[PDB]
């Protein structure tokens, strides 16, 4: 369909995992091959680019091959962080000069899974800085195992997880919030949590 | 530059005897040309064209030919067309030249 | 070598004109415009190669580029459609390959402005049990009852952003999804140590810029005219 | 002897839109390969054309030759762009390329460029560079083209290395033609010089290779100083045609034979008397 093929689509991989991006294209001529990561919402930061028949470059936990004869190259990542979840792009420049033109593939979407070592899985109920009637749920420190449902109550709002890092402490922490107009007790009924959990009062 | 245009043939010319006649355009740019070999003012079907090429001087240069039997009554010529000229060119074949 | 755009995001309506701008201090003779959607990779629309010059990319079609200078290389939608939604990337470069991208515009195409609305903004102070469970406070912001979606949400800490133990909602979730223009709401976490937001010097401010009509988009609905502006809420740290 | 071997590319842009390029292919005067724009891959115009090329050394050359018509192409029509509205179509680029080859080892490569007729750049050492009186607004082009190290370093090796070793092997493989000896024939003829009473005596000499001859109109011994040779006309199975033309009063034409001297007669010379 296009002239650069990016494999996998999208994948999950665990912190700490290595992990393989592949990029097949057909442009001609390829005076070189680039990759980009894109974190959501941001623009593209070039990782390395490739120039030789065959080559091989690294750029710290990257690394990536060039093969012109096959028109394939491969984007390595030693030991995923959090921080690596983006779309990887590959882009084939055509000439060695501004004559050349840009030839985008489609991007691989990777999600790395953070490993929360100390779990303490918690509901805490906070209040509104002005009118203190108004609260919210923070459902917090569950480890990457559990899922966050929707509520079946479709007057309460749940939001999915999502990954915090404080990282002077090097700390991360998984979170989801709840809120309604309803107690803390009920707001994650609809998930499994933790037979642990800590509710306060 | 305006084309110039040489018609010679390849063996000597003997009435009744078949013979291939050239036609050699020289000298002449931009390359895109037309070029016509009549015989009594009519276009001789099949004539061989050489590749365009060009000289040191970057000026363009073909060859015309094509097999015929001279006569005393028949007339032979090249006919060229050319941006350089508001007119076809004619040169005709004259064995005694 | 950079390369910057403006406007970052733009809420526009069907049929009216949008100019996304791209600036380069570089003296680079050569700007490209793209965009790129989903499913596909950046295409380009126009490119120049100096000031006057414009030439035609691979999807021209509804776009009209200027480069009235070398510093400065201008996409005008004539009559913007909901099909110009998308991510718009600006890049610059000499003689050489390499081309220098700009950050992006992100550029929404309504229909119509008629359920566009600026957020209510929340701030939620952590848990006295949060604190004496972990050490650790966690403050909540909550953007409610806004249309479209473009917001982008921010931690102050004393006049300064922070990212640092900061996590916001991948994607706004809708307050009425069975309604065709559903209103959104958007949650961040800033999670800091006890100690620092017991400090009562400690000034917290979530903000949501949040993306709507110019003051020159027409406005006949009784309602505040909903514009692009921002709305925060703050608190001070404590014992 | 020493033999040029010339690469001559012509391509024509007549708008944005239409253009064509088109190769031929000399060793010395015998032409080896064509490239018509209509065609895929080079023709071969003698048996021999490959050289000493294996058949994956051919196909990795065509290959190569395959892509940069293609290329080429796109970057005239950029650089026309670029270059806007200085330089408008329609456009004539030629390229003359290739290698002279010198007893012993020794060769000069060269590839020269003109613009509408004008030789404007040549290749020298590892860049482009403009050549005496070539317009300024070149230096932009020129700029970009040299930003390209991919070109540059596969230009050099066509002319340092590719383009000798290639024409070494032409020269075995195509001796055989290239050292063809072909008798000319001559015939006489006369029509009025455009001077009442001048006649203009011409000798016609056809069918001889290689070029170097020798023609000449003789009142027995004596070399008639008037004698004016024409150019060089190629006839169409690569042989020469030359006439020797002789202004003389009319009446004067008897005692005037012509002679020509070639290396393919063996010392029998031909006199031609009127
Ligand atoms: C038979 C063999 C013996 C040797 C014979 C002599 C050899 C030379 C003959 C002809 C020239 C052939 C040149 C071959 C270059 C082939 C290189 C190539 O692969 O094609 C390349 C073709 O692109 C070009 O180089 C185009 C050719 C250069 C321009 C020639 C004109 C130079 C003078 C400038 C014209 C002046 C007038 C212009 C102004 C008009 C506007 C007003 C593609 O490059 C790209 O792909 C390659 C991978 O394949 C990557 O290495 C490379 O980084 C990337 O950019
Ligand atoms: C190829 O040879 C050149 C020198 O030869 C001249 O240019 C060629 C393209 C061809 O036209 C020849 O017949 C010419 O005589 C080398 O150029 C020199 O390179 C060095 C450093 O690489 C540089 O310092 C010199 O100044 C260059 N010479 C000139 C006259 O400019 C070139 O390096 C050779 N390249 C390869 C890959 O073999
Ligand atoms: C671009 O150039 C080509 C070739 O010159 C144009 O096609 C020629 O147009 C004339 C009519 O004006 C005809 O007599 C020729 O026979 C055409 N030649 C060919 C090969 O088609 C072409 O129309 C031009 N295109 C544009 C967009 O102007
Ligand atoms: C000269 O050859 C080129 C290369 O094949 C021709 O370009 C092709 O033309 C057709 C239209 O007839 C296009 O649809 C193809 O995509 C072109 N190929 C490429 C690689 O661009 C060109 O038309 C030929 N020129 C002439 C005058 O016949
Ligand atoms: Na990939
Ligand atoms: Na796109
Ligand atoms: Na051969
Ligand atoms: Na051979
Ligand atoms: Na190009």
């Amino acid at each position: 369909k296009t002239q650069v093929e990016q494999s996998p689509q999208s994948l999950v991989v665990r912190q700490g995992e290595n992990c393989v991006l592949q990029c097949n294209y057909s442009v001609t001529p390829d005076n070189h091959l680039r990759w980009f990561k894109q974190d959501t919402g941001k623009g593209l930061v070039s990782l390395t680019v490739l120039v030789d028949q065959k080559d091989k470059t690294s750029n710290g936990r990257y690394s990536a091959t060039l093969d012109k004869d096959a028109k394939h190259s491969t984007l390595h990542i030693t030991a995923t962080l959090l921080d690596d979840t983006a779309t990887y792009i590959c882009v084939v420049g055509d000439r060695g000069s501004a004559l050349g033109r840009l030839h985008f593939g489609a991007g691989t979407q990777l999600i790395v899974i953070p490993d929360i070592q100390n779990p303490d899985p918690a509901v805490y109920q906070l209040r509104d800085s002005k009118s203190s009637d108004k609260s919210v749920c923070l459902f917090t420190d569950f480890d990457s195992q559990t899922n966050v449902s929707q509520s079946k109550d479709s007057d309460v709002y749940i939001t999915d997880k999502c990954v915090l890092d404080m990282r002077s402490m090097d700390f991360k922490s998984n979170s989801a919030v709840a809120w309604s107009n309803f107690a803390c007790a009920n707001a994650f009924n609809n998930s499994i949590i933790p037979e642990d959990t800590f509710f306060p009062s | 530059k305006t084309p110039q245009i040489q018609v010679y043939s390849r063996h000597p010319p003997e009435n009744g005897k078949p013979n291939i006649l050239n036609c050699y355009v020289t000298q002449f740019h931009p390359p895109h040309i037309e070029i016509q070999m009549l015989k009594n003012g009519k276009k001789i079907p099949k004539v061989e064209m050489s590749d365009m090429s060009f000289s040191k001087d970057w000026s363009f240069y073909i060859l015309a030919h094509t097999e015929f039997t001279p006569t005393e009554t028949d007339t032979y010529a090249c006919r060229v067309k050319h941006a350089s000229m508001a007119e076809p060119k004619t040169v005709y074949w004259d064995r005694d030249m | 070598a950079a390369v910057t755009q403006s406007p970052r995001n733009k809420v526009a309506v069907t049929g009216g004109k949008v100019t996304l701008s791209c600036n380069q201090t570089n003296n680079h003779n050569n700007m490209y415009w793209y965009r790129q959607d989903t499913g596909h990779g950046l295409r380009l629309i126009h490119y120049s190669y100096g000031a006057g010059s414009t030439e035609k990319g691979d999807i021209p079609d509804g776009y009209k580029a200027s480069r009235p200078s070398q510093e400065n290389f201008s996409l005008i939608l004539e009559l913007a459609t909901p099909s110009q939604t998308s991510v718009y990337f600006c890049a610059s470069g000499d003689e050489g390959y390499t081309q220098y991208f700009g950050p992006g515009t992100r550029l929404l195409v309504l229909e119509d402005l008629r359920n566009v609305t600026p957020p209510k903004v929340s701030l939620f102070e952590p848990s006295k049990a949060e604190i004496s469970h972990t050490q650790k406070a966690t403050l909540v912001c909550l953007a409610t009852g806004f249309y479209p979606d473009h917001v982008e949400l921010s931690w102050w800490v004393n006049g300064k952003e922070v990212h640092s133990g900061v996590c916001t909602d991948p994607q706004p979730l809708k307050e009425q999804p069975a309604l065709n223009d559903s209103r959104y709401s958007l949650s961040s976490r800033l999670r800091v140590s006890a100690t620092f937001w017991q400090n009562p010097r400690n000034h917290f401010r979530c903000q949501v810029q949040f993306y709507g009509l110019s003051e020159n988009d027409e406005w006949t609905q009784d309602r505040a005219k909903p514009v692009t502006q921002i709305v925060s809420a703050e608190a001070w740290g404590r014992a | 002897k020493n033999y040029t071997f010339r690469c001559l590319q012509m391509s024509s842009f007549a708008n944005r839109s239409w253009s064509r390029t088109d190769s031929v292919v000399w060793l010395g005067d015998l032409q080896t390969h064509r490239w018509s724009n209509d065609s895929a891959t080079i023709s071969f115009t003698k048996p021999w054309s490959q050289g000493k090329l294996s058949n994956q050394q051919w196909e990795k050359l065509q290959h190569m030759f395959q892509v940069y018509r293609v290329s080429f192409t796109r970057d005239i029509q950029e650089l026309v762009k670029m270059m806007s509205p200085k330089e408008d179509y329609p456009i004539e680029i030629q390229l003359s390329a290739g290698c002279e080859m010198y007893p012993g080892n020794a060769s000069e490569s060269f590839l020269h460029v003109a613009f509408q007729g004008k030789y404007v750049v040549r290749f020298w050492g590892t860049s482009w560079q403009t050549v005496p009186g070539a317009p300024s607004w070149l230096d932009l082009p020129i700029k970009v083209l040299n930003a390209d190290q991919g070109t540059s370093a596969t230009v050099q090796m066509l002319l340092n290395d590719t383009c000798p070793l290639f024409v070494r092997g032409l020269l075995e493989a195509g001796k055989s033609d290239l050292e063809k000896q072909e008798k000319p024939v001559a015939w006489l003829s006369s029509v009025p010089s455009s001077a009442h009473g001048h006649r203009q005596l011409v000798c016609h000499v056809s069918g001889f290779y290689p070029k170097p001859v020798w023609v000449m109109w003789m009142r027995g011994d004596q070399e008639q100083q008037g004698t004016h040779r024409g150019d060089f006309l190629p006839n169409a199975d690569e042989t020469w045609y030359l006439q020797a033309t002789l202004d003389v009063e009319a009446g004067e034409e008897a005692g005037l034979a012509c002679r020509v001297k070639h290396s393919s007669l063996g010392g029998q010379d031909i006199i031609l008397y009127w």
